């Protein structure tokens, strides 16, 4: 996978814009990318008083299996594995997404300010294949079916806030 | 000095049974300093050496070389009679002297003064790397007589190497920009850098070294066989990266303490120039500079104005800053015709002749801790308004090239004389529009100085009298009493401070004060800055952010070095809040009318 | 950055650190002290702030600028020296660090000619302390322990001056203490240890408020005999006129 992030431009133009534009903005860079995203630290709100205190903090002032063993896990399950997905959460996830392509191709009479109502089909298979790997957290050769509920609703939260 | 053998004695006489005040030999603590620390340089305290014995300390005139050779293996020896085990840990201890007071700058150096001691000043132009010098021919290979198998033409080829090496580091050391008289290129010295100081020093950086000045050649002959080039070359011994009388400071706090210097300072800041109080108190604000603040939180934040400078043809801006270049202590200036990206910040090179990496300091490294002043920008290529933007946003210049990695540092503030596209100002028009600079380094600058030309009946009528008279005042030991004085006279038709009393000023400030804040207002400015926002969205777009907001205690810290409080005043932020808002007011549309009145609030 | 310091829990009985306290000052000769049970009641060192009533004539507080109150506190029970402040918290840490001062230097003063005329202090109870409190560009000169012995609380309090002392440099050494309780002898106990001390340049520190326990030896104190006839008390009381302005009575004037 890959890791891309920096100071964006602007300061925080991310906010008004799309999640994107760290770089240029340019539609042709766009496209053979995948999913973009904001972070959130403890530091929202100092924009408005805290920065005033913040100057003056300038003035005035593992406990999990280990990484080892996680890299362990990791180099035995590319030794050998077969976590694959459920069939039941899969057409759950078809449903959760087609359904609501059909409660929007009737809610297009209400001519909704979505611009052009997009073609989820490769965040689609993204999310997949993110509940395969939630499902390898398991050893399931067929899909348990907490890990994939659980990261089908974290991912239909990301994917309708980018909707947004 | 053959016989120097009790000559040596008699100055190991100070070696270690020298104490002072008592006891606590100054050497007794240097040497298990260094068995404790490792540093195989010595420390020469000058001053003590001076009151020990005048003719060791003179002896630094006739072969002051020999003598420092001949002292510090003694030296060596001493720290090993001392620590048995010192003289394996190294391989070889050469001492540093303290202090001179003689402090001949670059602009003199004379053939009296080579081979001897020299104390100089001025600042590292650039630098190189590393080098193996080579230093029956020892480091000749210019001197071959018949040790060659076809001497007579058929030419027998020696190798470079297998040869002695010196940790070798040779760095060009200038006079200091603005005190260069303007015309004279300022000299250029090569300063040789070694074992314990090799890379002890940056470019852009003040240093005062304290090596000799040797007249020695250069084996890359490149002119004739028997003729290497030869360069009054100085070698450093001492590296210092770095006052004025008590009454002059008493009577300075007299004048300081007034209640009239905030705007004496301004009506004095200009020499000759008629109105733009505003544009004036800009500069002085810019000028003195505010208390920077490293922040290891989240990201160094410099305490250091940049005054963009939105010109109009015959306003005298490009005077203005030719005052600042004279009046200053760092001034660089550099026009946009011979922008080069690869002068203005730094660069890293080969050269040519020498096939040596050296890196060369930018005009913002060239004028680090200080102004960099710049004009005519929209008359620039791109990408030098690319690189000036990451410097400006880094206020320093990483570098990472072939074969160097480091990161000079470029706190320095810029100065920019600009010119609307085309022409003037085309009306109220945004200030964004009315110029082709990008928005992010216009948001780099916080204080944008918006001048304007335009007819008037009467104020061009006096302005025209002031100008008029300036054009009349331009133009032994008595005599030279009755020019001073009259020079005087002339420096108070202008009736504000003289002169010379404000760059002692701006010295003193830019050193001494630091001034902070307290917690009283700061939050009620943020309620002001909450109430600038409101009156900023209300305008639609905007550039309203965090650098805005912290320009206004940039400002005022400014503001208290002029009034020299070490803490912020309320009238001095009021100040700051007044010249911030208005700079912005400016920028804005025809809105500008009712945003007098809209974020009127403040005043 | 190196200063020796010692755990006080091993040495609380007094019989652990005496001989090697001699042997590190005769090399470093400034000591730091650390966790000693004064914790609390040390941080409450804001209670005597605005007296401001009082004039000096040599005793009590001297109010030299709502900048400086210097408490030059006058040793109570001598003769012709008869001061007492508020200082409530100041007082009850005088106490504690003057019991560890006494601990200090019968572990210290003892390794020398003679272990009783300087902490003679015992006997009539000579302290007259310095109370400096720097409450709401230069300030005081270079200051040398004026007495002989002094332990104090302390944040950065230290600096150098060009001269020969320890860490010889002659480059001002200032360093920070978070919770670290600075000791340092004086000028007369070098002279009475036959030369093994030095000396620190103090300024305005975070802790611009000094509470200073100076041994003080007590008043008719014979020195040696190069001080038989100028015993510590009057050299070191027109020490304590010399540095400050002195114009409140006519005899500081003179002097
Ligand atoms: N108040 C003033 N007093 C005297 N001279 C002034 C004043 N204001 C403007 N000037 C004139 O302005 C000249 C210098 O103006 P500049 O700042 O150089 O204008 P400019 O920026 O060079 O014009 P550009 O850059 O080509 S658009 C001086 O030589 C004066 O003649």
């Amino acid at each position: 996978s890959v890791l891309a992030a920096a100071n964006p431009i602007y300061g925080r133009y991310d906010d008004l814009k799309s999640p994107g534009d760290n770089i240029d903005f340019q539609t042709t860079i766009l496209s053979r990318f995948d999913m973009i995203f904001i972070v959130k630290d403890d530091h929202n709100e100092e924009r408005d008083i805290s920065i005033a205190n913040h100057v003056i903090n300038i003035h005035t002032g593992g406990s999990e299996i280990s990484i080892e063993k996680m890299k362990r896990y990791i180099t035995y399950c590319r030794l050998k594995c077969a976590p694959r997905l459920s069939p039941q959460a899969a057409e759950k996830l078809s449903s959760n997404f087609v359904t609501i392509r059909k409660q929007l191709l009737i809610n297009e009479l209400e001519s909704t300010e979505r611009s052009s109502i997009p073609i989820t089909i490769r965040q689609l298979e993204a999310i997949i294949r993110i509940t395969e790997s939630l499902a390898k957290l398991e050893l399931s050769p067929i899909a348990q079916e907490r890990h994939v509920d659980e990261a089908i609703r974290l991912f239909q939260a990301s994917t309708m806030d980018a909707a947004s | 000095p053959n016989v120097s053998r009790t000559i040596a004695r008699e100055l190991k006489s100070f070696l270690l049974e020298y104490t002072d005040e008592t006891g606590r030999s100054v050497y007794g603590a240097r040497i298990r300093t260094l068995g404790e620390m490792n540093s195989e340089s010595l420390e020469v305290n000058y001053r003590h050496l001076a009151e020990s014995k005048a003719i060791l300390a003179l002896f630094l005139a006739k072969c002051p070389e020999e003598m420092l050779k001949i002292f510090d293996l003694v030296a060596m020896e001493a720290t090993e009679l001392h620590y048995p085990d010192y003289a394996r840990i190294h391989s070889e201890i050469h001492v540093r002297i303290s202090d001179f007071p003689t402090i001949y700058s670059l602009r003199e150096l004379r053939e009296s003064n080579l081979s001897s001691l020299v104390r100089v000043t001025g600042v590292v132009t650039r630098r190189t790397g590393v080098f193996p010098q080579l230093k029956q021919d020892s480091n000749e290979e210019i001197r071959i007589s018949f040790c060659t198998n076809c001497k007579s033409k058929g030419p027998f080829r020696v190798n470079g190497e297998k040869t002695v090496y010196r940790n070798y580091q040779r760095v060009t050391l200038q006079e200091a920009p603005g005190t260069v008289p303007p015309g004279r290129l300022p000299r250029h010295r090569e300063v040789i850098l070694l074992a314990d100081l090799v890379d002890v020093s940056k470019p852009g950086e003040e240093v005062e070294v304290t090596g000799i000045y040797k007249n020695n050649y250069d084996g890359n002959l490149n002119a004739k066989n028997g003729f290497p080039v030869f360069a009054t070359i100085i070698e450093a011994n001492s590296i210092k990266r770095r006052s004025w009388t008590e009454e002059e400071e008493r009577e300075f706090r007299k004048i300081s303490r007034d209640r009239g210097i905030i705007d004496k300072i301004i009506s004095s800041m200009a020499p000759s120039i008629y109105g733009h109080r505003d544009i004036k108190t800009a500069v002085a604000c810019s000028l003195f500079g505010g208390v920077p603040k490293n922040v290891n939180g989240k990201h160094s934040i410099r305490g250091d104005i940049n005054v963009l400078l939105l010109g109009d043809p015959g306003t005298a801006k490009s005077q203005i800053l030719k005052y600042v270049e004279k009046t200053a202590h760092r001034a660089v200036f550099a026009t946009g015709q011979g922008a080069s990206a690869v002068g203005l910040t730094a660069s890293v090179r080969k050269d040519p002749i020498t096939k040596e990496w050296t890196l060369e300091g930018g005009a913002l490294v060239l004028a680090d801790k200080g102004v960099c002043l710049i004009d005519e920008f929209d008359k620039m290529n791109d990408q030098d308004r690319t690189s000036i933007h990451e410097a400006m946003e880094q206020q320093s210049i990483s570098i990472s090239k072939a074969g160097i990695v480091t990161t000079l540092q470029a706190r320095c503030s810029i100065i920019a004389a600009a010119n609307p596209n085309g022409g003037r100002y085309n009306s109220t028009l945004p200030l964004a529009q009315n110029v082709s600079l990008t928005e992010p380094i216009l948001s780099r600058f916080d204080i944008l100085c918006v001048v304007r030309d335009l007819v008037d009946e009467e104020a061009d009528e006096r302005l025209a009298t002031f100008v008029v008279d300036s054009h009349v005042r331009s133009h032994q030991l008595n005599a030279r009493q009755r020019r001073l004085q009259r020079q005087r006279k002339k420096e108070e038709e202008i009736s504000p401070i003289p002169q010379e009393l404000l760059m002692k000023y701006i010295h003193y400030a830019r050193t001494k004060i630091y001034p902070k804040l307290h917690q009283m207002d700061m939050d009620k400015v943020s309620r002001v800055y909450a109430d600038l926002r409101r009156e900023s969205i209300s305008t639609g777009s905007f550039p309203i952010t965090v650098r805005h907001l912290e320009s206004i205690l940039r400002i005022a810290e400014s503001f208290a070095k002029m009034r020299l409080s070490e803490f912020v005043s309320s009238y001095d932020l009021d100040r700051a809040i007044k010249v911030v808002v208005d700079s912005f007011v400016d920028a804005q549309k025809v809105s500008v009318r009712r945003q007098l009145r809209r974020s009127f609030a403040i005043y | 950055l190196r200063v020796p310091v010692i755990d006080l829990n091993r040495v609380s009985d007094e019989e652990q650190l005496l001989p090697v306290v001699r042997a590190i000052l005769l090399q470093h000769d400034t000591f730091l002290l650390k966790n000693y049970a004064n914790k609390a009641v040390l941080d409450a060192l804001l209670a005597g702030l605005t007296t401001k009533d009082l004039p000096d004539t040599s005793q009590g507080f001297d109010a030299n600028f709502v900048w400086l109150e210097q408490y030059i506190f006058d040793t109570d029970p001598q003769l012709r020296f008869d001061r007492k402040c508020r200082n409530e918290s100041l007082c009850s840490i005088y106490s504690r660090l003057f019991k560890l001062g006494l601990f200090f230097a019968q572990l210290c003063v003892k390794s020398v000619v003679s272990s009783a005329e300087l902490q003679d202090c015992i006997s009539t109870s000579h302290y007259a302390t310095k109370l400096t409190r720097y409450f709401n560009e230069r300030d005081y000169v270079t200051f040398l322990p004026t007495g002989v012995l002094t332990i104090f609380p302390c944040a950065k309090a230290i600096r150098y001056k060009p001269s020969t002392m320890a860490t010889t440099d002659n480059s001002w050494v200032s360093i920070d203490e978070p919770d670290c309780l600075l000791f340092h002898t004086g000028t007369l106990l070098a002279r009475w240890s036959q030369g093994m001390h030095t000396t620190s340049p103090l300024q305005i520190d975070p802790r611009a408020n000094i509470v200073s326990l100076t041994i003080w030896p007590p008043l008719t104190t014979p020195i040696s005999s190069k001080g038989e006839g100028t015993i510590a008390n009057h050299l070191l009381e027109q020490q304590i006129k010399a540095f400050p302005k002195v114009a409140q009575q006519y005899y500081p004037r003179e002097l």
